[PDB]
């Protein structure tokens, strides 16, 4: 569903901008809701789901909602960023999710580590190329999240 | 002279080049030809690909031709601007008869356009912008032009059949039944022996695809496949590498050419027919007696076709009687 | 007839044009490029009498009788048979395959000491 | 399945034991036995005992051709292999898979250990199937550029040199497939030419660095393939060479260099070309009309072997030039013109000794040199009639009379007539009036062009009554009196006469066009007179003063016409060597007084030695030179020996627009540039004529060249001449390449440049880019530079700082040149990029080891070098880098890093089935590396139309790259880590992960 939406053009009527973003909104939350269920359910046919289907909805929010971002930052600013941080913790949880397959080195897990671990850091750098568009490079500021468990606990 | 008044004038010259007599179409175009400069070739090429119609007549075509093997047989820059014109063109009523003949031109003439050629030809034929009826329009009406390259159309022929689509399989077996319809006696004894060789490769789709050509040429034209039934008989020293379906058509297209006339010709490939079964039937190798059973069963079919005379009746019934008791 | 002169008159401006267009690639070769013919050899075996090797058709009878002695003064107590019959030291090779071998198959010498 | 296995195996087990001539009966029962079981075991075991059998058989060949021990004689080994090919091949005609599997068994980049002149030429008898004829074909193509690009890495690196024993190279097995198709392999031949082609079609020089030489390789291989294929067979010469005159008779102004070399190479074997394919080339001339003057003057001078030779030819020539010099039609005429002169200044004696029912008869009729002379006279008659046509026409002719009247001397009258007619066209005889010449009247209106290159005229005809007054003696006597005369009314000439100091001299305007036009012609005049007045009269004071006047002339309209907005000098090459040994190095006290004159003026001392510079230069760009005996390359080579020689003394005897001794510098380097690329067997004796071995006079030079390098570096940082700093290193680059690397000269020359990179510390960017670049070309043909890496990074690291900010970097000062100014940019991507070498050297090996299944030493020196290499990340990773294009390539070398450590691991992780060195090289590459590459990318990130949106896109690219090199690397860590029962992670931390977060 989330490869099917198109960032449309900067021209076009800002309803239809604002309506994609409440869309896009939504397929996060719904992102947000499935990923979370890991938790409880930790079996390696579930991760491996999670993990292989979590980089295809990243590829395809950074191909699909980023350029529609780029389009609408400045009349639309808080909705921008509220996306962004929601979509920050999904992000999060699927760091712990790689770290979680490294530390007990399953082989049919780790091997989508890599290539998660390059579009979850592609959309960090991807946010920072929106911010450069809009003029607000020195408002990009990168800080080193803590390693967290499944269930969240610290891993130090 | 002045470029710029070389282009007006050869401007002028091409601008009716369509209200002009057939003779003079050689010697009008043997001008443009050698009038080309290396970054005007590309847009010269394309005009004449469409100011040109083409549609002693008969002759003043071929020296039309003539003219233009000539033209490009020392300029592989003129040769190559030709196909990236065909290449271009994107709808099927543009691509005409002179089309096609040129296609096949700049195939023969010169050997370091095979390749490109070739790719080209797939897309255009997977695309539908070469079509049966085209193929069909092609030799018809000049046959006479393609007849010089028969070799070459072959060897194009060959290497679609090699393919994996249908669209272009089926445009190299049309390729394969063209050459035999129009072409003299010794190309069509290249014909044949193509389809013998593809028959003998291995490939269960080359075998199949050829088998079928080998049918249709036989129904179309049983004479000139009548005197091309020695290599067709050769095929049976190679069954080991046939599968018994393709085994049955075989003997199916060799019962059908032996049975197809009454004249002497056909009398002794059929009693030649007869002993090659006879032969497998009394085998001792198993699988060769399964396939005389398969040949002979095949054979008795054509043998009582209803369309017969008592002494064909008791023929074919005492093939039966052999088989029964083998 | 190609072409028809005296050995003296290949010199003359006529004869050496005419000479240019009619001598062959394989007499240039030798004559010109002043290269060199091959060389034939004929394989043999050497077995002893109660390791095929090859050589040149002109080797000598004492080079082989040698040859055994320093695998084993090598003329006297080294004696060549082929076909139980004696060899020359100063024999070849070939003149050996031709008269006294008298067989279809590679040449056979056989080493005995004296 | 098992059960057909076991019966081939123990066949392959008689291959051995059974006779050579029954191997060819059971191959073809065991082939035809394959269709119903195992195929690839089958050609393997023929493919690998014939390798060896062949292998054997040359070692044992080499030797003398006295009494040797030789178990398969060549002529039926030759034999049994031709015959057994034509079973695998018939059997691919029926099969199609046993096809597939030869071509999966032989396919290649890996160095493809299963490739052996057997294998090559029955992959080369294969391409007779159509099917089979593209995919074949390829595979060898892309083996020998492999090959090719395995030699290039191995000689460029000594390191890597001594890890690998030699293997021998595809382009070397094929050319003995060649050598072995004598004895009836004419099933390999259509096939070896095609491939012939297809190298040299594929990889023929483009020209319309590091992958051109393997190219250049490849093509020359085709050459060589198809130069040898047809001395041997016969049928298939008349298809090369058909072929090849189809790539060089166009109109198409492709690049066709390499074809013309090969059809000048089959020519070589006349009577070889004219038995069977001798109506090609006649088809070839009918074309000459139709081709351009660039190519017909090629082809022509490729064919002349031939020509030389062959009467018929010759007549064939003739008539087909005769028709196009009477063909009406234009630019048929000037191949004609140029078939003519390259006819008559090679050629003493030129011509001969149908209808249905016409046939020729052989008159025996003795040669006639009065009916040659009048032959001859007549086609020089023709000659005279084309100097009424274009400018381009009278421009080769004036070239080429010169060559014309040398070979013929019976000639010489008629070329004199003829040009002092012309002469009389534009000399004004009037013993006083002004100019000496009309240039109006070489002048064409209608657009203004040039008619008459009045110039070139006069060039001509010095050069050939020169040669006239010195070769025919043991209109002369007039021609020095018209030549004297335009000498004197030219000095006299107050420059108005020409009606040119700045009237128009406009690059649009009518009169302006003209005006430049007819500089030209005054200004080559200029030249020519001052060729002439030098060697008449001999080396008197009167005739040198009109030089200098005559050259004030011609430099003050240079001056005007370069100062308000070019052409080569009408100077000899011979002259210009001559006018320098004299002009620079000549004592002797008759010529002191005259020579005064011409040393006194600073000017001329420019223009001479700028000549002499643009000859050079002319040899480099087109490989023959403009004057008179420019396209003879003994001329030319001699001629550099004394202007090397000159030039050398100058700078050497005195030191230092551009001054004399810097001009001389420049030469020098362009000479020995020059002298490298094409006299290449001729440098013993270039340096020879400079007042052994090779490397013993080169380090002579170089030792020269060396002192002059230490006297600048001695002065202070406002007079380092920059200019001569960088000319000189180049000049040290080009010597240091002839010293032979095994030698105690190479070992000073890297010594000398050592000390010298760690003593001086210039500011000037440039010069340490190009000391270091020579620093580094010479240490990596002696060692592994992973030492010499790692102590320039620690420089770096000193100068720029650390990324924490809160820690001291102490200063090593390992190397002078690297200061603060040159630490970035300049070195640290010069740095960069020599590690990207050794990374590229240690990833080949890998590929080499991996592949192969000496695992031992090789797995050594792997982990020896990228342990090394890891310190030299270890401190560029943490040091404050600008944020340009430093930055960038180290993030992109440190992928590549983690990548060669990753196929390390994979290699380890095929063959375990962990020593203790890659026990430490893992440990420290995640103690080290690692870490720190988190902590760059979060030290890059933190710190800071269409077009603008492409460059964001870009620079997002890098540091994801990292992180997929990282964790890639990590991932196979952990399938190591479990198939060796050894945790690896315990080395590794935790991956460090950033989130963005917005101010």
């Amino acid at each position: 569903t989330v490869k099917k939406i198109e960032p449309g053009t900067a021209a076009d009527s800002q309803q239809i901008h604002e309506e994609k973003l409440l869309y896009w909104n939504m397929a996060v939350r719904d992102f947000s809701i499935l990923i979370n269920l890991i938790k409880v359910f930790d079996s390696h046919p579930v991760l491996h789901v999670c993990l292989k289907y979590g980089r295809l909805f990243v590829e395809a929010f950074l191909k699909q909602c980023m350029p529609l971002l780029d389009f609408s930052f400045r009349k639309h600013r808080e909705d921008v960023l509220s996306l962004l941080e929601t979509f920050q913790l999904d992000t999060r949880l699927l760091h712990h999710l790689c770290g979680h397959s490294k530390i007990h080195q399953d082989t049919r897990l780790t091997q989508h580590v890599p290539l998660l671990k390059k579009t979850l850091e592609l959309l960090v750098c991807r946010v920072k190329a929106m911010l450069t568009l809009n003029n607000c490079r020195e408002a990009f500021w990168l800080g080193n999240l803590k390693n967290r468990d499944l269930q969240g606990e610290e891993i130090k | 002279l002045d470029p710029n008044f070389l282009l007006k004038v050869r401007q002028l010259v091409m601008d009716k080049l369509s209200s002009i007599r057939l003779e003079d179409l050689p010697v009008i175009i043997k001008f443009i030809l050698h009038s080309v400069t290396a970054m005007d070739t590309l847009e010269v090429i394309s005009e004449l690909r469409e100011k040109l119609d083409l549609q002693s007549g008969q002759s003043c075509i071929i020296l039309l031709f003539d003219v233009i093997k000539s033209a490009i047989r020392y300029e592989k820059t003129i040769s190559e601007a030709w196909i990236k014109a065909i290449e271009n063109t994107a709808s099927v009523s543009e691509h005409k008869v002179f089309d096609l003949v040129m296609l096949f031109i700049i195939y023969s003439t010169n050997t370091q356009t095979k390749k490109y050629i070739d790719r080209v030809l797939r897309n255009k034929i997977r695309s539908g912008c070469i079509q049966e009826q085209l193929l069909q329009s092609t030799f018809s009406v000049h046959y006479l032009v393609l007849k010089d390259m028969c070799s070459s159309i072959l060897s194009l022929a060959q290497s679609l059949l090699h393919s994996l689509d249908q669209s272009i399989i089926s445009f190299g077996s049309l390729l394969y039944k063209y050459a035999f319809k129009f072409f003299d006696t010794y190309c069509q004894q290249e014909v044949v022996g193509a389809l013998v060789t593809h028959i003998c490769s291995g490939n269960e789709a080359e075998v199949d695809t050829a088998l079928d050509v080998l049918l249709e040429l036989v129904v179309l034209n049983p004479s000139a496949m009548m005197m091309n039934a020695v290599f067709v008989k050769g095929i049976l020293d190679y069954l080991d590498n046939i599968s018994p379906q393709q085994i049955r058509k075989l003997f199916y297209v060799l019962s059908t050419l032996a049975f197809s006339k009454q004249n002497e010709a056909s009398s002794h490939i059929q009693d030649d027919m007869h002993l090659v079964i006879r032969k497998q039937l009394s085998s001792t190798v198993f699988k060769y007696k399964l396939i005389g059973i398969i040949g002979a069963v095949t054979m008795a079919g054509i043998m009582a076709a209803d369309r017969l005379s008592d002494e064909q009746c008791t023929q074919v019934t005492s093939l039966l009687q052999l088989v029964h008791s083998c | 007839t190609l072409f028809r002169l005296l050995c003296r008159d290949s010199g003359g401006e006529t004869e050496s044009m005419l000479l240019n267009e009619t001598v062959p690639q394989w007499v240039i070769d030798i004559t010109v490029d002043k290269n060199m013919p091959k060389f034939n050899k004929i394989p043999f075996y050497l077995q002893p009498h109660a390791d095929r090797l090859s050589a040149s058709d002109m080797l000598q009878v004492r080079k082989v009788m040698e040859h055994v002695y320093e695998k084993i003064l090598a003329e006297e107590k080294i004696e060549l048979l082929c076909q139980d019959q004696v060899l020359d030291p100063n024999m070849d090779l070939r003149t050996v395959k031709h008269f006294i071998w008298k067989s279809g198959g590679d040449l056979t010498l056989h080493y005995r000491q004296k | 399945a098992e059960e057909v296995e076991f019966v081939v195996e123990k066949a392959l087990s008689m291959f051995s034991k059974m006779n050579l001539q029954e191997i060819p009966p059971l191959v073809y029962q065991l082939l035809v036995l394959s269709s119903k079981g195992s195929r690839k075991s089958v050609l393997e075991g023929i493919i690998a005992f014939f390798s060896a059998l062949d292998k054997q058989h040359n070692e044992e060949q080499s030797g003398d051709e006295l009494l040797d021990v030789v178990t398969v004689p060549s002529g039926e080994l030759r034999h049994v292999e031709g015959t057994i090919i034509l079973h695998i091949v018939f059997a691919i005609k029926l099969d199609y898979e046993l096809g597939r599997e030869l071509v999966k068994h032989l396919k290649v980049g890996d160095s493809n250990n299963n490739l052996s002149p057997f294998s090559i030429a029955l992959l080369l008898s294969v391409t007779r199937i159509q099917r089979f004829q593209d995919q074949v074909l390829d595979l060898l193509k892309t083996s020998v550029v492999k090959s090719f690009k395995d030699l290039q890495l191995l000689q460029g690196s000594k390191f890597l040199q001594n890890l690998v024993p030699h293997r021998s190279y595809v382009s070397t097995m094929i050319l003995e497939v060649v050598k072995n198709s004598v004895h009836s392999w004419d099933h390999v031949t259509q096939g070896l030419v095609e491939l012939g082609f297809i190298l040299m079609d594929s990889y023929g020089p483009k020209k319309v660095s590091l992958s051109r030489m393997p190219n250049q390789h490849a093509c020359k291989l085709g050459a060589n393939i198809l130069l040898e294929t047809f001395k041997i067979h016969e049928m298939i010469r008349q298809e090369i060479l058909e072929q090849v005159l189809n790539r060089v008779v166009t109109r198409a102004s492709s690049p066709i260099s390499h074809f013309l070399d090969l059809l000048s190479n089959i020519v070589m074997y006349a009577p070889l070309v004219l038995q069977s394919c001798s109506s090609k080339v006649t088809e070839a001339f009918d074309y000459l009309s139709f081709l351009p003057l660039q190519t017909v003057q090629r082809l022509l001078k490729a064919v002349q072997p031939l020509l030389k030779v062959s009467m018929s030819m010759r007549d064939c020539l003739i008539l087909v030039l005769r028709k196009a010099m009477f063909a009406n039609q234009l630019d048929a005429r000037k191949s004609a013109v140029a078939g003519f002169l390259l006819l008559l200044k090679n050629f003493k004696v030129l011509g001969s000794l149908l209808s249905v029912s016409q046939v020729h008869v052989d008159v025996h009729s003795h040669y006639n040199s009065v009916a040659n002379e009048t032959f001859c006279l007549e086609i020089m008659d023709s000659l005279r009639r084309c100097l009424s046509q274009q400018a381009d026409v009278r421009l080769m002719l004036y070239e080429g009379f010169y060559d014309v009247l040398r070979r013929n001397s019976q000639l010489a009258n008629s070329v004199m007539q003829t040009l002092l007619s012309q002469l009389k066209q534009f000399y004004e005889p009037k013993p006083d009036l002004l100019p000496p010449l009309k240039l109006e009247a070489c002048i064409l209106t209608q657009k203004i062009s040039l008619q008459e290159p009045l110039d070139y005229l006069l060039c001509c005809i010095q050069h050939c009554l020169a040669w006239y007054k010195n070769t025919v003696i043991p209109f002369y006597e007039d021609l020095d009196d018209i030549l004297e005369s335009i000498t004197n009314r030219m000095i006299k000439s107050e420059l108005e006469d020409f009606e040119l100091k700045s009237a128009d001299f406009s690059q649009s305007t009518s009169i302006g066009i003209k005006n430049n036009i007819c500089a030209f012609l005054v200004m080559g005049v200029c030249e020519v007179l001052i060729e002439y007045n030098f060697s008449i009269s001999s080396f008197s004071k009167n005739r040198f003063e009109d030089i200098l006047s005559l050259f004030m002339c011609y430099k003050k309209l240079s001056d005007i016409l370069n100062e308000k907005a070019t052409s080569d000098s009408l100077l000899s090459m011979k002259f210009v060597s001559s006018l320098l040994t004299a002009l620079f190095r000549d004592s002797i006290q008759s010529h002191q007084e005259s020579l005064s004159v011409l040393r006194s003026s600073n000017e001329f001392m420019r223009y001479a030695v700028n000549v002499a510079l643009q000859k050079v230069q002319q040899l480099k760009e087109t490989g023959h030179v403009s004057g008179p005996d420019g396209q003879n390359p003994e001329k030319i080579f001699q001629n550099l020996c004394d202007i090397t020689r000159v030039l050398l003394w100058r700078y050497t005897s005195i030191p230092t627009g551009k001054s004399i001794s810097l001009l001389c510098l420049e030469g020098l380097q362009k000479i020995f540039s020059a002298v490298q690329q094409f006299y290449q067997p001729k440098i013993q004796q270039f340096l020879r004529a400079l007042d052994v071995s090779v490397t013993q006079r080169t380090a002579f030079q170089i030792r020269q060249f060396q002192r002059s390098l230490l006297n600048l570096l001695s002065s202070q940082e406002e007079d380092f001449n920059s200019k001569e700093a960088l000319l000189l290193v180049t000049v040290l680059t080009s010597l240091s390449k002839l010293l032979e690397p095994s030698s105690p000269q190479f070992v000073q020359m890297l010594s000398w440049t050592s000390k010298i990179c760690k003593e001086n510390s210039r500011e000037d960017a440039l010069f340490c880019k190009s000391l270091m670049n020579l620093l580094f070309s010479l240490h990596v043909s002696y060692k592994s530079p992973v030492i010499l890496l790692r102590d320039l990074s620690q420089d770096i690291h000193g100068h720029l700082g650390d990324i924490d900010q809160d820690v001291e970097v102490e200063k090593t000062n390992h190397f002078a040149i690297v200061n603060l100014r040159t630490a970035a940019p300049t070195v640290c991507l010069l740095v960069l990029s020599q590690a990207e070498k050794v990374l590229e050297e240690v990833d080949w090996l890998i590929t080499k080891l991996k592949g192969q299944v000496p695992n031992q030493p090789v797995e050594k020196a792997i982990i020896m070098q990228l342990g090394t290499l890891l310190t030299f990340f270890h401190e560029l990773v943490q040091t404050a880098l600008p944020s340009g294009s430093c930055v960038d390539t180290l993030l992109k070398d440190l992928c590549k890093m983690y990548t060669t450590l990753t196929a390390l691991v994979r290699y380890y992780l095929q063959v375990c089935q962990i020593p203790k060195n890659m026990e430490k090289l893992v440990k420290l590459s995640g103690s080290h590396l690692t870490p720190l590459c988190y902590s760059f990318i979060s030290y890059v990130q933190n710190k800071s139309v269409a077009t603008a949106m492409a460059r964001v896109l870009r620079e997002t690219k890098p540091i994801p790259n990292l992180i997929f090199a990282i964790e890639q690397y990590e991932k196979f860590l952990i399938h190591l880590s479990k198939k060796s029962k050894v945790n690896l992670m315990q080395h590794m931390k935790l991956s460090t992960s950033r989130d963005f977060k917005i101010k």
